């Protein structure tokens, strides 16, 4: 990742301040609900039917949480995301078959929801790094489509 | 929007495919699995090897869709109803992906139709393809 | 198509917006020229710094466009003729774009409206700020 | 740039039968009839009104070359193209001012041109290879943008 020391610093910064329980739920969530058609791959959690049930969904949010989790490992591997997720790659591809322009999408849903939490604080350069960040995450979890 | 002259276009370079339509759709989608593999998860249930009958079978379909479009140039939202509800609710492929089909399209025509793929036609072609795009994926949310 | 509960969300939103638009036009394009550095393309005649009485100045003229846009939302074409008319066929800004600009200006809401930002509200103007997109690239070609 | 051995050769293989003077006219006067808002940035190169005028128009062709030679020697050189277009890459951003999508653009008109102009030769393996040479140039060229 060319992400600058001060950039590395800002995004470190912001996370540890993040309620993943919270964050991940919504990310989501909302995921399902602004690009309804996310919604073919989870059949199995229930009703999806509209927004509210959407939210309120607990294996959303069970499942908001681990990859929120998952997100977290990345932020302590950097310098290394490509192997730091070649597993979670190799799943997403060979078992869920999921199209890989789905992880671009979770990105910046995530940043319009740290954006609603932190408000103010979600500066413009803040943002920046994490649009590096959630493209470099993106970009390590399609590495080993084939 | 397309021109009259846009729709000249299409018809006569679609006219002069005829009956190789669905010959060339299927070497559409054989290029697209090849050169963007990440379409390939839409098709976890076919066989993707070489010369596959599914293949084969799917180029047809989408060849007619095709043609049936060409051939209701004027009413396409109308004629492509059916498939625009299908891609929308039950297939749900997201959007980005038409754009790769339609560019091994166009490379199918263009490899096939050496004198008919001429710059004006090839720009036709595009928007041609550009709106059959719109259509089905008009109705996602 | 935007749905009659769309309109709806987006006209309350942009509401409480109110006096603030000119703001937030400015706060979305500095988002975007940092996070999206290749837009800076089409500025070279801006200066770029923060704090910049250029992308000030733009970023009410953009607010405002938004602001009319909502006000017409059943008629968007005819209230947004002449600005489609400037980025097809003057400005020429690549399609892409307007997807980065309209990210921005969702982070900037999100930012800035935390009781009103609900997942539905959301939802409406994701899909909004796509129907202006599509309404500002329909004249390119 | 995950070129395979197989991939290269192909690529070398069929590159060699190019005449790089007529492709290059060809690809870049396409690019202006097909994405005409690409005008934007030509228009010292006078009539681009018709398809006619831009394909035949002699500056056109002339710059087509130009482009073509260029790409040529990141041919030459597909182990690094970050530093082959490193300087050509500063003078788009800095001094032309280009969106690096046009790049994205012109790569995927080169594969239709080479398509048209080598007919069945540009099989389904060939094409993809070529796909991902043209995103490596377009990756390349992009790199140095601030
Ligand atoms: C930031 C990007 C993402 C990350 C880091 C991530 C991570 C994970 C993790 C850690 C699991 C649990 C795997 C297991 O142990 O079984 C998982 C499962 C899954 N992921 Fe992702 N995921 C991401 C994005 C997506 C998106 C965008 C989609 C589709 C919209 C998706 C579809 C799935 C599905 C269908 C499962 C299986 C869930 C179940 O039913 O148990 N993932 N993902
Ligand atoms: C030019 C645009 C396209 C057209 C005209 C088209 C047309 C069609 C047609 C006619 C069918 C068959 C419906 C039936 O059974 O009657 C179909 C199915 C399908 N299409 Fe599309 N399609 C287009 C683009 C795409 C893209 C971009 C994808 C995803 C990469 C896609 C994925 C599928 C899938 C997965 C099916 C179901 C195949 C099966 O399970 O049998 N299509 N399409
Ligand atoms: C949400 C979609 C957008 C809207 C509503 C919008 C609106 C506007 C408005 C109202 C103007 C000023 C016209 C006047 O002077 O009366 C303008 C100009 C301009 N727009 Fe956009 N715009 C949008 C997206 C974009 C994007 C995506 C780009 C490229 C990144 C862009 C680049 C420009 C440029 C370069 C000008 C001329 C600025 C100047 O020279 O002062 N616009 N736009
Ligand atoms: C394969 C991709 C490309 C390569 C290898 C390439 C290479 C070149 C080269 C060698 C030059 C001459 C540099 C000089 O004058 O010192 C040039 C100039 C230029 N390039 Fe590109 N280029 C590419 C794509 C593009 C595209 C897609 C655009 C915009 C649509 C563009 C816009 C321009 C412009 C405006 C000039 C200056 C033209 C003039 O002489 O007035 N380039 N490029």
């Amino acid at each position: 990742m060319h992400l600058t020391p001060e950039e590395k610093s800002a995004v470190t910064a912001l996370w540890g301040k993040v309620n993943v329980d919270e964050v991940g739920g919504e990310a989501l969530g909302r995921l399902l609900v602004v690009f309804p058609w996310t919604q073919r791959f989870f059949e199995s959690f229930g009703d999806l039917s509209t927004p509210d049930a959407v939210m309120g969904n607990p294996k959303v949010k069970a499942h908001g949480k681990k990859v929120l989790g998952a997100f977290s490992d990345g932020l302590a591997h950097l310098d290394n995301l490509k192997g730091t997720f070649a597993t979670l790659s190799e799943l997403h591809c060979d078992k869920l078959h999921v199209d890989p322009e789905n992880f671009r999408l979770l990105g910046n849903v995530l940043v319009c929801v740290l954006a609603h939490h932190f408000g103010k604080e979600f500066t413009p350069p803040v943002q920046a790094a994490y649009q590096k960040v959630v493209a470099g995450v993106a970009n390590a979890l399609a590495h080993k489509y084939h | 929007v397309l021109s009259p002259a846009d729709k000249t276009n299409v018809k006569a370079a679609w006219g002069k495919v005829g009956a190789h339509a669905g010959e060339y759709g299927a070497e559409a989608l054989e290029r697209m699995f090849l050169s963007f593999p990440t379409t390939k998860t839409y098709f976890p249930h076919f066989d993707l090897s070489h010369g596959s009958a599914q293949v084969k079978g799917h180029g047809k379909k989408v060849a007619d869709a095709l043609t049936n479009a060409v051939a209701h140039v004027d009413d396409m939202p109308n004629a492509l109803s059916a498939l625009s509800d299908l891609h929308a609710h039950k297939l749900r492929v997201d959007p980005v992906n038409f754009k790769l089909l339609s560019h091994c399209l166009l490379v199918t025509l263009a490899a096939h139709l050496p004198a008919e793929f001429t710059p004006a036609v090839h720009a036709s072609l595009d928007k041609f393809l550009a709106s059959v795009s719109t259509v089905l994926t008009s109705k996602y949310r």
